[PDB]
Order: structure tokens, then sequence, then C-alpha cells
């Protein structure tokens, strides 16, 4: 990092996650960090093994980057690819050869270069662009006339009789391949005979391919361009040839008319037109350019069944055990949790890209999971300092001072959160929920249950799915048989707050959450959090406990609703999502009405009960 | 001997970061706060100069000085803040009795609403000065603003501190622009100097090479060099030109004898500023040369088309707003003079506009209502030729009006998109043009990325079943729950998964593909469905990008990484990733401005011509350099320039879309207004291109553009109300299909014939190893631990295939009967690679 | 330069790769002897033992051939612990370190937590249950029809319904899976109207199946009530099942913050449970539920690096202590030998040999 | 790519454009009230004046 | 609901909820200044009484 001349900051480097891995091995993450350094939980056990090998990989590139920096003479360059040879790679019977190879380039180069005594210090850049070039330059030609057909270039002076030959690659600018001279050249700017250039050989390779043809001569070239269908024009060589065949020649019939005519028509004659695209049915008819490929024949004869809708009804049947963890993840997303849970469709990629460059801002679950560990501490009054300086030995804060306006921007708004969770705390402890509800039985934990009720804190913004959890969780808490009254309170002074229900209507609630769970896990719920949340704040009247069916509520409710759903350009919106996207390709009042419904009879107890 | 690269977006990035690191990195907490305002991260500073670092650097307005530095502007603005609070804090008293005595109307400035201020002003003065930010009542405590609400005829309230506040708060306090060229000039040297140590070259790079060696002191044996080679030099497109190559090109052929230099253009068609295109360069170039030939035919369209368009143009004195730009009249063809449109035995005028209904339009509103309108008119067209009734006639021959003739003019790919659906509303198909698309950016690319890390991983259920349950696979939910209720067929499918990662491993990509595509009938199902041959389309062609990107890959995953970087970032200049043709059959034609430009239609619909759009940026051109000028201060005075530049921008635009139409052209315009203020309030149609030519550049009503529109009409130029089209689809009378059959081979050709050698016949495990050497010592394969010889016995040599070739070669050019140098065995050894 | 014997080392497969890596990333500016040290210690925890006692270190005549070679290089040490303890990467444990220097013995950090884990459980966190101790005897005496003499399977009932954690030790073919049955059939007994669940667990599925197997045959002997059959146990599953272990990651289901639902505990084959396994087993206990466990002593599985029941059952040899053995007197209605001397009460409290075959 | 268009049911559009007409008139008549307002502290203040 | 749908490019989405957003903080902002209004002149009313 130093040489490349950039700031040192001692982080975020192979060495630095190296250590880390170590002593996560070596040390439990939970202890903290040693000499700044947070060890890593996920390398442990025989697994571990592992590590250790990646390490050695490390220890040999490190080493081998620090000696070749150096410039040394062409007689010292000679151990020096052998031995990088056999460090790095373990031969096979293949590998050999084109180990073999490298080694005789490189021994052929360093021999030129000692031939002529050159006693001077060389850089190993030069060396290795040498070798790069030369690698180019060389070509393979073993399996010429093997027996299989020969699909090669045309090599100057090379002329072999074949029966048929064919010409590939003959469009203008492409063929006759050239050259041009070095503008220094004596020879070039006074030409005299037996001299010899590209553009001469390849005019006369021309030739000798026409005459090299015993039987057939084939000749192809690109007319139309593909993407935007445009007129490209073939070689000049493959021109002349044309228009010499068609001045020479004329077709049976044509001996009426004119030399012009009869030269158009037979040069119309030999031009073959292809079609596009390989399924074309025109391909797949009695005549001369009939495919011998049946693979695109289906497709031709257009004989096929369309895609059909993705969602299906499937028979489900409710076990008689369900984790109230399975309902508040069912409750987090249904529509979500019917691809995710019921067909175990999970649509992300195996492996995750690393980010190119060290973490210079915090987003997402990255900046979230810090907001709910430094929340934690502070409502226990925790020391801040040492949350951060074990987040600092972590490396996910930036470096130097925007890490700490970062952190410091962070504790005041949890302090102000946390004052008011602070005041409402009691001690508590975990009860084991179990309970029976239509016969199916829900075993749970609750944590931090005090007589005074349920308290939850989470550093998010308002949102109806927080409601919804923690509605969840005071049904299970009644159900159970308790006095208490549930709070949250989430980011920018927002809270809910159920007050204490009857066992009875506790369970009343209980068996419509699991009766849409059921209804879930068969076909995919119509249910939205906030969309629909939105659609009943504004319906539903908090003073009177009745649902407006005023035309001015009525559209200010559509409104918000629409609004929730698409988003503004700064918030994506709950209509965005690869599981909506999956079930709807655009928005329909049918399924916008289903949707209502739908959303009014899952989340009216929730406005209902709100204080 | 140099190498090119196509992007340098991963250059220009870590340019970027390197240079946050280096210079924010050390700066001090209290200068890092504002660092952080100003600027989230590297990437967010990288997203405003993105612009400026491709092309020729522009000249930026007021630069600020190189020997001054951020910490120096922080003191400076702290200091000017601190001198303003010091003077308030001895000031807090006479104001109130100054405020009192001063004769200014209290009715704007409420005593109450005196006092919050006062007291909001006197809390912020009190606190330290951590930032720049400031309190919003000092600019109601501004000389000016109490110079406004005082009274006339009465004493005004005068203080040396309200001076102080007016003459701070007249500039913004901020180090913006001294950041941003001092990001600008660092990114550009690291750049370069990247781009010179890897040694490599790019498209722009070549033209600042050349226009450097010849700016230089050896650029004049260069530039005569250059004229010797090439007398006469024509420059065709001229209008699309760099001041790089106007510079080259006046270089080596300016006042130089025997020496031609044609350029040839037309400023009314420069629509490719987006490029980097300078239309101020052909203004600049067009003064310093005295000879302008013109071409007064018109060959393409028709004469009455000619004439509503030559009209259109000459109603203001300066139809494009500038004075370098004039409109000459053409004249028309005289085999042109025949043509004519005919539409139910009525002959059709050659331009007819349509004009919407209502004092006042959005524009969502609009495009959705000409949308439909320009449907209906597309399908009444089409059934008005297939029976015949409308026809387009040159002379007494007459022909009928198919699909292939219409064609819609769109300026973005969102508008067409809306039009492809109006037009499938209709059951009409339709194919979509375009010059700026990646299939990387298709859905078809993700599912393809998805089938590959399923292939090259069937073990794991995750991967193979989220790809099952693509889209572009086709099975739905019921096939899914089979699979995962059955183990017997997940174990087949996973099977065969794996047969076409060993065709991946073996063959290559293309191949495992192919054989993918025909076990599941996925092209089949594909054209089956509706839009279905797009995707097909796309699918094949990022095959073969595949194959063309594999072909130079290390390993198969490396495939993987590849597809996935260019899938998270697209490249839409690259000619390879443009779209190809979605049907080459005759369908109605959607194609953008800017690639229609050079092309001719008979009938041309611009059912959007009337939207505009304001740009933000203050980024213009001075009138009298002629010179790029960056504002980076962005005062409102170079914001109107850019706006006038924008507006000649889409004039040059409406004049390349209407020139396109041979027999008609059809436009719709609508009074437009961006946001309502008031209903008696003028129309925003003055802004627009097609509006500022209807309007002459003055503001009306929806009343007045249609009085002007009515007054424009004459035998050419015809307008009709739009209103929604009957919602019936065009019908088609079907086509039978022949029998489709597949030739076979009923000789089957034989690999009997070969060449080998014994190591081929023999041993099978060594491959192509004998085609890369031919005389490799192929019988000693399969190396072994060599790591350490006690006593450099011979057993104890390295083994292999190489220090088999060596020992082969030793024996090769050895002379049997003199005795053994020690001296050749050295060199020998040495030049070997083994040890001494 | 031990750097490069270290490499050596690993050359000849003498020591693992992880192993001088980790050595060369912790004790690479410490003296070389630590980071010797510091390689052994690597390597005798990935052959699994808990620790590395500092004789271990000292040249000795069965010794690794690599502490020879280095013998040089590290020279003469009076005493081992000074200087570990002067060195950054060891410590007592007052501080984060990667290795604790406890005693004679050398630990990581993990197997130190581990062990003193165990330590702390089976010293205080078991607690005494006091039931009815008529209604107890009565029980027995319906399980066991001779009261003659005295019979270690019902001292071990008495011992495991008395203590919270208890270990039932005996060879096989003893009558352990009888025992079980009778100690779950008292159980059930002794509170009908109360909530009931046992569970199962054995670290292996073939142990597993054998013992459901084994109690099934065992319980339906006795005669029980329709309520007390229904609190039988249906079946059992493997550890690793239980504690929902994720294929990929070392992360489990039921972890500290997430209690099993359970109130009875039965492991069978205790001998196969490691240190680290029953480190995490004792986590993810709740407060309320007793555990026993079943093996044997002189089992392999028992006295292999790593475990934990040979240790425990060690101090079985002692026998009970003065007032236990009153107590199961009292309560079996026999006479229970008296170990001598006190060397732990709550360890030697909740142990029993079954000697009856 | 799938976002250009937006599709909402004729009803809902017609609502949207509804709620912001009355958006303008509350503007409009809270415009005027806050007139009348200081019209009338400003007469209250030259008569305590 | 009319069956009918309506098209809109996303750019012209935007727009409309900056404005309606816009519209929104005016309101806001007019109610504010309305109560400080009331407020300024019923606390004249006691100070003239």
């Amino acid at each position: 990092v130093r040489e490349l001349e950039l700031p040192a900051t001692g982080q975020h480097t192979w060495r630095f996650g190296l250590t880390r891995m170590l002593l996560g091995y070596a040390m439990e993450s939970a202890q903290g960090e040693w000499q700044s350094v947070l060890p890593y939980d996920e390398s442990s056990g025989l697994i571990a093994e592992l590590v250790g090998h990646l390490a050695s990989l490390l220890m040999q590139l490190n080493i081998w980057r620090r000696g070749l920096a150096q410039e040394r003479p062409l007689e010292e360059w000679l151990p020096v690819c052998r031995d990088m040879l056999n460090a790095f790679f373990l031969p096979d019977a293949e590998t050999e050869a084109a180990m073999t190879l490298i080694e005789q380039q490189w021994q052929a180069i360093i021999a030129e270069g000692l031939g002529a005594q050159y006693g001077d210090a060389v850089p190993l850049s030069l060396l290795r662009d040498e070798l790069a070039q030369r690698l180019d330059q060389e070509r393979i030609s073993q399996r010429f006339l093997a027996g299989p057909v020969n699909i090669c270039t045309l090599m100057p002076m090379r002329s072999i009789p074949f029966k048929v030959v064919c010409l590939l690659g003959m469009n203008d600018g492409v063929y006759p391949r050239q050259l041009a001279p070095l503008g220094f050249d004596l020879m070039s700017q006074k030409p005299k005979r037996g001299d010899r250039s590209r553009r001469d050989d390849d005019r006369y390779l021309f030739l000798e391919a026409l005459i090299s043809a015993q039987q057939k001569l084939y000749i192809s070239y690109i007319g139309r361009s593909i993407q935007d269908n445009s007129e490209r024009f073939p070689s000049v060589l493959v021109q002349e040839l044309i228009d010499y065949i068609g001045q020479s020649h004329y077709l049976p019939g044509d001996e009426a008319l004119n030399c012009d005519e009869s030269e158009a028509r037979v040069k119309a004659h030999l031009t073959c037109l292809h079609t596009r695209m390989p399924f074309d049915p025109q391909n797949y008819q009695p005549g001369e350019r009939q495919s011998y490929a049946r693979e695109w024949l289906p497709a031709a004869s257009q004989a096929g069944k369309a895609h059909s809708e993705f969602v299906q009804p499937l028979p489900f049947t409710l076990p008689e055990t369900v984790p109230l963890e399975t309902l508040q993840r069912f409750w987090a997303h249904p529509v979500r949790a019917f691809f995710q849970m019921r067909l175990q469709v999970n649509f992300r990629t195996e492996d995750s890209e690393i980010p190119d460059t060290e973490p210079f801002i915090l987003e997402g679950l990255s900046r979230y999971q810090i907001n709910q560990q430094l929340l934690n501490a502070l409502v226990e009054q925790d020391d801040a300092e040492r949350l951060f300086r074990r987040f600092r030995a972590a490396g996910d804060l930036p470096y130097g001072a925007f890490g700490e306006i970062f952190w410091e921007t962070q504790c005041q708004e949890m302090q102000q959160l946390a004052d008011r969770v602070i005041a409402c705390r009691q001690p508590g402890q975990s009860m084991e929920i179990d309970l029976a509800c239509n016969g199916v039985q829900i075993t749970g934990w609750l944590p931090q249950v005090q007589p005074d009720g349920l308290l939850r804190w989470r550093p998010s913004l308002l949102s109806v799915a927080q409601g919804m959890q923690l509605w969840l969780e005071h049904l299970v808490y009644c159900a159970s048989g308790g006095n208490g009254e549930s709070r949250l309170f989430l980011r920018k002074d927002g809270e809910w707050r159920f007050p204490p229900l009857a066992a009875e209507q506790a369970l009343h609630y209980l068996s419509q959450l699991i009766e849409g769970y059921r209804e879930g896990m068969s076909a995919p719920l119509l249910v939205l959090p906030e969309s629909g949340g939105a659609w009943l704040k504004t319906c539903y009247d908090a003073q009177n406990d009745a649902m407006l069916d005023d035309d001015s509520t009525l559209q200010k409710a559509r409104t918000k609703f629409l609004q929730a759903y698409e988003g503004n350009m700064m918030v994506r919106g709950e209509g965005d999502d690869i599981w909506y996207q999956r079930l709807w390709r655009q928005l329909t009042p049918e399924t916008m009405e289903a949707i209502v419904e739908q959303s009014q009879r899952f989340l009216l107890p929730l406005f209902r009960f709100n204080q | 001997e140099q190498q090119l690269i196509e992007d340098e977006s991963l250059l220009r990035y870590q340019a970027c970061a390197d240079f946050w690191r280096r210079h924010c990195y050390p700066l001090p907490r209290e200068i890092a706060q504002v660092v952080f305002e100003t600027w989230k991260g590297p990437q967010a500073l990288l997203r405003d100069i993105n612009r400026y670092l491709q092309g020729e650097a522009p000249v930026i307005k007021a630069p600020p000085p190189d020997d001054e530095t951020l910490a120096s502007r922080h003191a400076q603005i702290v200091a000017r803040i601190d001198t303003v609070k010091q003077q308030w804090r001895d000031a807090v008293g006479e104001l109130d009795a100054l405020i009192e005595s001063s004769g200014i109307d209290r009715r704007k400035f409420n005593r109450s609403n005196q006092a919050k201020w006062i007291d909001k002003i006197s809390a912020w003065a009190e606190e330290e000065t951590n930032s720049y930010q400031l309190p919003e009542s000092l600019e109601k405590f501004s000389q000016r603003f109490l110079e406004d609400r005082t009274k006339a005829g009465g004493e005004t309230p005068r203080h040396p501190l309200f001076e102080a506040i007016d003459q701070l708060l007249a500039e913004p306090l901020s180090i913006r622009d001294l950041v941003i060229t001092r990001a600008l000039a660092e990114i550009r040297e690291t750049v370069a100097r990247e781009k010179r140590r890897r040694g490599e070259l790019g498209f722009d790079d070549m033209l600042s090479r050349l226009d450097s060696a010849l700016r230089s002191e050896s650029g004049e044996v260069l530039a005569a060099a250059i004229r010797t080679r090439f007398p006469v030099a024509m420059i065709d497109e001229f209008q699309d030109t760099d001041p790089q190559q106007y510079r080259i090109f006046r270089r080596i052929w300016h006042h130089q004898p025997e020496t031609a230099l044609l350029l040839i253009g037309d400023p009314k068609q420069a629509i490719y500023a987006f490029r980097g295109a300078d239309i101020f360069t052909y203004m600049k170039a067009r003064s310093e040369v005295h000879a302008h030939y013109t071409l007064d035919t018109n060959w393409r369209s028709a004469p009455g088309m000619v004439n509503s368009v030559n009209k259109l143009f000459s109603q203001t004195d300066d139809a494009f707003m500038f004075r370098e730009i004039p409109f000459i009249p053409v004249k028309s063809a005289g085999k042109n003079q025949a043509l004519r449109f005919v539409f139910k035995g009525e002959t059709q005028p050659a331009m007819k506009m349509w004009l919407m209904e209502g004092e006042s339009c959005g524009v969502g509103d609009y495009q959705s209502t000409m949308a439909q309108v320009c449907a209906a008119q597309i399908r009444d067209w089409l059934q008005a030729g297939q029976r015949g009734e409308a026809l387009l006639m040159n002379g007494d021959d007459a022909r009928p009006v198919r699909a292939s003739d219409i064609s819609v003019l769109v300026r973005s790919r969102q508008e067409a998109a809306q039009v492809r659906d109006a037009l499938t509303l209709l059951e009409i198909p339709s194919v979509y043009l375009s010059n700026r698309d990646s299939v990387f950016e298709t859905l078809e690319a993700q599912e393809m990325l998805w089938l590959l890390q399923a292939v090259m991983t069937p073990e794991r259920e995750n991967t193979l079943r989220s790809a099952l349950a693509t889209s572009m696979m086709g099975l739905n939910a019921l096939d899914i729950e089979t699979l995962n209720n059955d183990e017997h067929a997940w174990d087949v499918v996973v099977e065969e998964f794996d047969g076409y990662r060993q065709i991946w491993r073996k063959r290559g990509v293309m191949p495992m593909l192919r054989a993918l595509m025909s076990a599941r009938n996925i092209a089949e199902n594909l054209l089956a469905t509706a839009g279905g041959e797009r995707r097909l389309t796309d699918i094949l062609h990022i095959s073969e990008l595949l194959q063309e990107a594999g072909t130079q890959l290390e390993s198969e995953h490396a495939l993987v990484r590849w597809l996935s970087q260019h899938i998270l970032e697209p490249d839409s200049n690259a000619s390879s990733q443009q779209m190809r043709l979605e049907s080459d059959k005759h369908l109605v034609q959607i194609v953008t401005i800017h690639k229609s430009k050079g092309l001719e239609y008979p009938l041309v619909w611009l059912p959007f011509i009337t939207n505009f759009r304001v740009q933000e940026q203050a980024f213009y051109h001075d009138r009298h350099s002629f010179e790029a000028v960056l504002d980076l201060n962005a005062a409102p005075e170079s914001v109107d320039l850019a706006e006038a530049e924008r507006l000649a921008e889409d004039l040059r635009l409406l004049y390349v879309a209407l020139t396109r139409s041979v027999w008609h052209c059809s436009l719709g315009v609508a009074p437009l207004v961006r946001r309502r203020g008031d209903k008696k309030g003028d129309t925003d149609v003055h802004q627009s291109a097609l509006g500022r030519l209807l309007q002459k550049g003055e503001p009306q009503d929806a009343a007045g553009l249609r009085t002007c529109i009515e007054a424009l009409c004459d035998d050419d130029i015809a307008w009709q109300t739009a209103q929604t089209g009957d919602n019936q689809p065009w019908q088609v009378n079907d086509v039978s299909t022949a029998e489709l059959n597949a030739k076979t081979l009923q000789r089957l050709p034989g690999d009997n014939w070969r060449v080998t050698s014994y190591s081929g016949l023999q041993q099978r495990g060594h491959g192509i190893a004998q085609d890369l050497m031919p005389r490799l010592d192929v019988d000693a394969a399969g190396v072994a631990s060599v790591v350490e010889e006690p006593t450099l016995t011979p057993h104890q040599f390295p083994r292999g295939a190489s220090p088999g070739t060596f020992l082969h070669s030793l024996f090769e050019d050895l002379d049997f009967t003199q005795p053994v140098d020690p001296n050749w065995v050295r060199e020998k050894l040495e030049l070997g690679g083994f040890e001494s | 330069k031990l750097q490069k014997q270290l490499l050596e080392a690993v050359e000849h497969k003498q020591l693992r790769p992880l192993d001088v890596q980790f050595a060369l990333t912790v004790a690479g500016d410490e003296h070389p002897a630590v980071t010797l040290a510091a390689a052994l210690l690597s390597h005798d925890a990935g052959e699994g033992h808990v620790c590395l006692p500092l004789s271990r270190l000292e040249n000795n005549e069965a010794s690794h051939p690599l502490l020879a070679t280095c013998v040089s290089e590290i020279g003469e040490l009076q005493n081992w612990e000074e200087c570990l303890l002067a060195s950054q990467a060891v410590s007592r444990g007052d501080e984060p370190t990667p290795m604790i220097l406890c005693g004679d013995r050398l630990y990581l950090n993990r197997m130190w937590c581990n062990e003193r884990t165990v330590a702390r459980f089976f010293n205080e966190v078991n607690h005494a249950i006091e039931v009815d101790e008529a209604l107890l005897a009565q029980t027995l005496d319906k399980l066991f029809p001779v009261s003659d003499e005295i019979n270690w399977q019902k001292v071990a009932a008495a011992v495991a319904l008395t203590r919270r954690i208890s270990v039932i030790s005996g060879g096989p073919g003893t009558g352990k899976t009888t025992t079980v049955a009778k100690l779950l059939a008292a159980l059930i007994q002794m509170a009908d109207g109360e909530r009931c669940r046992i569970r199962l667990a054995a670290p292996t599925g073939k142990a597993a199946a054998r013992l459901t197997e084994s109690l099934g045959k065992a319980l339906r002997q006795l005669p029980l009530t329709d309520e007390q059959k229904k609190r039988i146990p249906e079946d059992a599953s493997t550890l690793h099942r239980l504690l929902g272990a994720q294929p990929g990651s070392q992360r489990l289901r039921h972890h500290a913050g997430n209690p099993l639902h359970l109130d009875v505990l039965v492991v069978d084959e205790a001998s196969m449970i490691d240190l680290p396994m029953m480190s995490r087993l004792i986590d993810a206990l709740p407060d309320h539920a007793r555990v026993i466990f079943l093996g044997d002593r002189d089992q392999l599985a028992s006295v292999e690096a790593g475990a934990v029941l040979g240790d425990i059952c060690a101090y079985a040899n002692a026998g009970f202590t003065a007032e236990r053995a009153r107590q199961l007197s009292r309560l079996t209605g026999t006479h229970v030998p008296a170990g001598t001397g006190t060397e732990a009460a709550s360890l030697r409290d909740s142990l029993c040999l079954l000697q009856k075959s | 790519m799938s976002r250009d268009l937006v599709t909402i049911p004729r009803d809902v559009w017609n609502d949207i454009q509804g709620y912001i007409d009355s958006l303008e008139r509350e503007n409009d008549s809270l415009k005027n009230q806050l007139m009348e307002a200081d019209e009338y502290v400003a007469e209250l203040e030259e008569k305590l004046n």
C-alpha cells in the first residue's frame, strides 16, 4: 500500500484478513480485539484447516513480488522462470507441454540476449513483454493434414490441391490483410523487382486458392449487418471474380437480351442469400438451402405451447405443531413467504461478488446491524466507546474522521431514541409459550417479558409490518395468560401500543392469523402490509371506529395506496420487488380490489386496537 | 506496438478512489465534516464529474488559485462568519431601537416575528462556528430586504452590520469548486499515467495524442508529412465535429498551397451533442472560411412535403434562434411532382397536425391520448390499404399502403414502449429500432446467469431450484412442488445438469446451451408465447457473446464472473452489446429520431413531438469565444444560455424528424403545461421547439395556439382535433403454412482415416500435449517430489517431461569422440535453468 | 531462521500448514520458543487434545522431532511459564489472548472457555430437588421388588431424581436401559397433573434407534395408566439434529438465546460426547431442565482425548458423601456406603456406578 | 427495464387528479386566509401604537 | 373501477410525486403560519382588554 503511494490504513488487506481469520480460529469473537483485530467466528473447527492452505498461497506471492521487483543481468534471469513454474503449478500430462514451451521461449529469449554480450541491467517488464509477444507470434499447425477437415488461415506460399476449397470472412476491409511499412524503410520508398509486400502476398494467395480448387470452390461473405440490417460489401477480389464470371457467361434463354442484362441475371443466379435466424421456416423447404439441422424444425413448425401462469393452486395440510418463528416469518412478507417457504425458492446468486474497495459509507443491512447493536448497548447504559472500538477493530467503520462523524450522529440519534425506552423499562424474564389454537400447537419464546407488558425497541422507521409482529407477540402473550400492555418504539418518534386483551379474544384473533397462514401456504395471499396499511389509515376513523365511505376519503385512500405501492424516486416502494414482479407484470383493478379486501380483512384489528 | 482498451470506467473509478484516499484522509475532523456534508463518498463525487472527465477538458469560469488549499479556504470562510458574528454581537441592542425609529410598514415586518428572528440570530451567533450553515433570519435582516419592506417617503434603517450581512449573503459559502477542479486535474493525470504505464490506448486518447503532437514543436514536420501524404482532404458529416478534430484539420490544411479541404455538412442536423459533438465548433469554422455552397434541390420528398416544411421554418426571422444557421428554401425534383397520398378516394395534405382538446393538459394524459390516436390512425391506414381505398400514387401508378411503409418516430426508449403497447392493443405487430441499447440490461441476461450458476454446481439444491423457477425455463409451481416431493425425479434432473456441465467442460459454452434448449424445448415455447421472439434473439446473442468471452478466459468460473460483471454495469456505447433487430418481417417500425437520421419513410408519425425537457446544469458555450464554459457556482446567467442551447438543439431535432417523411407526416400538438399555477397563466408550449415555431416565440394560451394553428393552415397544412379512436383490433387474414421437413443424412462421414503416433495410439492421457511440442519427451509424465537431493546423485535429478527433453537435447548435439568438456556442461546447465 | 525449519517440517508432514501459519502470525515477533510452543499447541488441537502441558514442551525421550531440531534456536529455558507470560500471545485469562497458561497447561481460548463452562456447570449450576420421600419410596418399591439387599439401580434412580444433572455409569448388558425406564416411570408417577416432556438423544443414529427400541421394550414391561403412557417419549434423534446444526456453517439453531423445549433430557452413550459438544449442549439447556447421561467409565470413548465422561466418572470410585449416604439410606430403605474423605460434594453426589450385570 | 411503464386503473388515475385539484383549492384558500390575517394584525397594531 | 388502463412513462410519474409532496409541505407551512397569526391576534386582543 505504501509502495502504491497510498495512505496505509492497516486494514482491509490480505494480511489483515488472514490474521483476523486465524485469531478467530484461536480466540472466540466474544472476547474482544487482540492487538486491534477482531477474531472471525466462522473460521473454526476442522474446516479451519482450509484457512491455513490459503495463507500458504499468499505466503508464496509476497515472496515472489519482492524478488521480481529488482532488475538483474540477463544471466541471472535464467533460473527464475523454471523456479517460478514448479512453485506455483502441479503439472499434469497436458500441462507439462505448455510449461516446456514457456521454458523454451524464455531460454531462447535470454540466449539471444546473452549472444550479444549485453551486460547492463534489464528490468522484468522488458522480458515479460518480449515473452507475451513471442507467445502470440507462435502458431500451431500440427493437425493440418490429420484427416479431419482442415480449418485454418490463408498462409503464403502454401498451395495444396484440394477437391473442395471454401473461403470465409471475405468482407471488405477484412481481406486482403493490410500491413503498413515503418515509414523510414528505404526499400518501401523505391520499389524494385523481387520485393515482397503482404498486400501482393494476399492478392496472389487468392489466385492460388482459385486455381487450387480441383472440383468445387465456395466463397462466403457478410452482405448484411445483423444489427441494423444495413448493406455490407465484399472484398474487391471476390467482386472482380463475380464480375468476370458474369461478363464471361450467359444463362440459357437469355440470348435475346443484351450483355448487361445477361450479366446481371447470371450474377443473381449464383448469389444465395440465406435467412437471418436458424429457426426461420424458409430454411426447411425443398430447395438448394434445405437445412440438415432438425433441432430448429420444431420451432419453425411453430408447434408449441405458451407459458402458463406460474402460480397454481396447491393442496396444503396444516401440521399439528407450528413454531411461533414460522408465523412471524410468514407475516413478515406473505407474498414472499409463499415462494420462499412453500416452494423453497430463493432468487439469489450462489456467490456474491466482493466489493472492490473498502467501505466509505454504510447503507442497508451493514448500517442497520450497527444501529441495532448501538441501541441495545445504549438502552442498558453500556459504554459506547467500547462498542466503537470493537467496530473499529472489525473494520466496518470508515477510516479516520468520517467514521467518527458517522458514529457521533448515530450515537446522538440512538441516545434520543433510548431516552424513551429507559423510562418504561423494568427487569423481566423470558417465559416459554405453549398454546393450542384450533387444534394446532404453538411453541415459542418471548424475550424480556415484564409484568408491565411487552417492551420492544427497534432502530427502524415506523411501518405496519412492525405493528403486525408486535400484534402477533401480543396475541401470543395474552392467550398464554397475563395482564400487560404492548409497547414498541421506533425511529423518528414512532410508537405502536396495544392495550391488554382477554384470553378468549386473543385466541379468536390468533385463530384468524393461523387461518391466514394456512390460506397463504396454499395460494399466495394478496396482503400488502404497507399499502393496505395506508388504505386502512385513510379509510378507518379512530374516533367513531368505522370505515368512511366518502368519495373524497376514497380518493385520498386510493392516492395514498398507489403512492405506497409505486413509491417516489428516493424510496423504491413496496410494489418494486422480485416476488411481486413474479406474480403480475402490471397492476389490475381486479387485483387491486382483491388486495384491498384481503389486506383490510387481515389488518383491520391493527388499526382498531392501536393507541 | 500498443494495445487498445474499449472501456475505461474501472480506471476512472479507481483514480477517483485514489484521489479520495490521498486528499480526504489526512483532513482533520473540522474540515472532514464539511467534506462529508458536500459529498457522502468518492462515488458521489465521481457522479458529478464523470461527464467532464470524458473528452476535452472544459474551461472553468472563475478558477480558484493554484496555491490555495482546502484548509486555507476553510479558515477564510470561518473568519468571514466570525466577523459577521462579532459585528452582530455588538449590534444586538441598537437594532431594536433603530427598527422602531425606521419608517418601515410593520404589517410586512411583525414585531412578534421580529422578536423571534432576533432571538434566532442571537442563538446562532453565540454558538461555535463548527459549520457553514446559516439561519434564515439573516436574509430578513439584509439591507436590501429592509430597503424593500421600507415604506417610501420615510427614513430607511441603515447600520454597518446590515451592510455586512448583504455582502455575505450575496454569494453562497462552500468548498465545492476547489475540490472539483483538483479532482478533475488529479483524476485526468492519474488515468493518463496508468494508461501510459500499461501501454494501452483509447479512441479518445488517439485524438488527444495527435492534437498534442501537432501543437508541440515537432508538430510542424508532422503536419508537413501528413499534408504530403494526402493532398486533398474531404470531411463528411462536418456538423458533428469536436474542437480537437477541427484544430487538427486546420493545423494540416489552413493556408497551404496546392491543397484542398472540402468540409461537407449540414448545420440544421447537428443532433449528436451527447456524444461530444460541438455545433459551436462548426460556427467558428464557418466564419473562418469565406466560400459557402448549398444544394437547392430536394430529391427525396414530395413538393407539398417540402413546401410545408419551408413554410413552417420561415415564420420567424431566426427559426433556429442562431444567426450563424440561416435557412434557405430548397426546391423540389421534377420527377417527384406527381407524388401524392390518397385516402378513401380523397387526396390528403402533406402535413397534418392533431390538436388535443382542453384549456390545459398534463404530460402523461397528452402522451396517452396521442398514443391511442396514433394507434387508431395506423390501424385505419392499414385497413384502408388492405381494402385498397388508400394508395400512394406516382403519376398514374398507384400502390397499396402496406405495414412496411408506416413509421413512428419517438425521442426516448420509454415512449417507444408506450407506442408499442398501444399498437399491440390493436393487434398490430411492430419492431423497435434504436442506437443506444445493451443486451445485458435485459432480464434474459440475469436468467442466463442463474442458469449458468446452476449448471456449474448441480449438486446444490437451492441454486438449481432457483434456476428452474426462472421464466426462461417455463415451469409452473406445480412442477416445482412435484420435483420437491419426489427424490427420484430430482436426482434425474441433477444428473441431467451434470451432463450439461460435462458438455460445457468438453465442447464449450454454446454447445451446452444448444443441448439445454433442445432438451427442454425452450425456443419452441418461447416462440409460442407472445413476445418471445425478442427473448429468443436476446438469448442467442448472449450465447454468442458468452462463447466469444469464454474463448479468451482462463477458467469456466471466470466466464460466470465476466457475465455477472457485465450484467452489473452494462455499456451502451459498445457496438457489440447493441441489441439486434427483433424480426426481419415487414412490420411497423418504431425508430428513434437519432437513428432515423439519413433514412426515408413514406408515412411518418410523431405522437410526442410537443413534449420537452428543461436542463438545470450550467454548462454552455461563449457566444463570442465559441469555447465550452462550465460554471461551478451555477449562476442563473449560465443556466439561461444552457436553456437557449437546449432549445436550439430541440429545434434541430424537430427539423431532423420532420425532414424524414416522403409522402405524409403527422404531428401531435397540444397545450402542454408543466405545473399549472393559474388557469389564466400562459402555457409552456413556447418552451417547446414546435410551439416556438407555431407561436413565433410568444407565450399564449390554448385558444391562441388554436388560432395560430388555424392561421398557419393552407393547402399543404391541415389540422384536425384528436379524439380517442374506436378500440377495434386490426383483422389480418390467416395464411396457410406448407409442411416443413428437414433433410436426413443417408451416409455418415467416417473418422477412420487419421494420422497417428505411437504416443497418441497408446497413451490417451497426454491429450494435446503432442500438438504443443512436437518433440516433447512424452515417455516420462507425472512428476514427483524432487524437493531436496542429499548427494546430488543422478537418481535424484529432477524428473519430468522438461528434464527429459533437456537430457535428450544434451545427447543430441554432443560430440561422442572428444572427451566431455566441463565448461560446455556448465553452459548447458545455465541455459537450461538448472543449478550450477 | 525458525520459519525455514517450520516450512521444512511442513514439507515432511511433521506439522500441518495451518499450525505453522498460525504460529508465524501470532508469535512472529515473540521468542522462537513461544512460536514453537504455539505451533505444537495448534498441532495438538488438530489432533484433538484439550491442552498441552508444559512438561511436553521440555525435551524428553519421546517428543516431537521438530522440537529437537529447534533446540539450538530455543537454547535452554530455566522456566517455560515465565518466558510465555512475558509474551503478548500467552496470558492467564485476565485479558483476551489466543493462548491461556492455566497452571502447568496451555489452552486455546475456545478450549479454555469450554473447560471452564463444564467445570462451572458440574460444580454450581446443579441444584438439589426436594420432593416427597414417601411417594418416591412407594414408587421405587413398586419398581424394585427385592428390598432385602442394597440395589445399585434404585440408588441410581434416587440420585437421578434428587439431583438435576446426574450420570448413571455401568457396563454393557448391566441393565442400564431398564434402570432408565424405571427412572422415567417413577418421574411420570411423581407429577401426574403437571405437564411432562421427556426428550431422548444420542451421538449416533444407530445408538438412538437402539435406545428407542430398548426403552420401549423396558417400558412395556411394567403396567402404567393412560395418562402415564401419554408422557412416554415417542422417539429419539441425533444430537446434531436436536441442536439444529446447519450443514454449511457452524451456527446452531438452539443457541443460548433460544433454549430447548424440554423438561427432562436423557443422553444415551455419553462416552462419545466430547468437550465441545458437551459445552454447546450445556448452553442450550434451561435452568429447570434435569439431564441424565448414560455410559461407562472404562469405555475407550470416555478416556479418549477431548472426552468428558472419563474424567467425571473418575471421582465416582471415592463414593458418596457422608450426608448423602444417610439421605440415600433413608430413601432406598437400605444401607448406602459412605466415601472416605471430602474431595468434591456436588460432583460425587451426582454419580452412581452399576456393578451388577 | 420493465419499470419503464406504470399501469394504473382509470378510476385510480382520475382520483389522483381530483386529490391534486383539492390540494390546489386548499392552497388558494389558505393564501387568502393568511392575507386576511396579516391585513387584520396591521390595523390592530396601529390602534395599539 | 373502470376497466380502461392508462400508461405513463417512469420519468412522467415522478414529477407528480414531487409536486404532491411539495403541495403537502406548502400546506403544512400554511397551517403553522395561520396558527401563529390566530395566536398573535388573540394575544393582542387580551393585551388591549
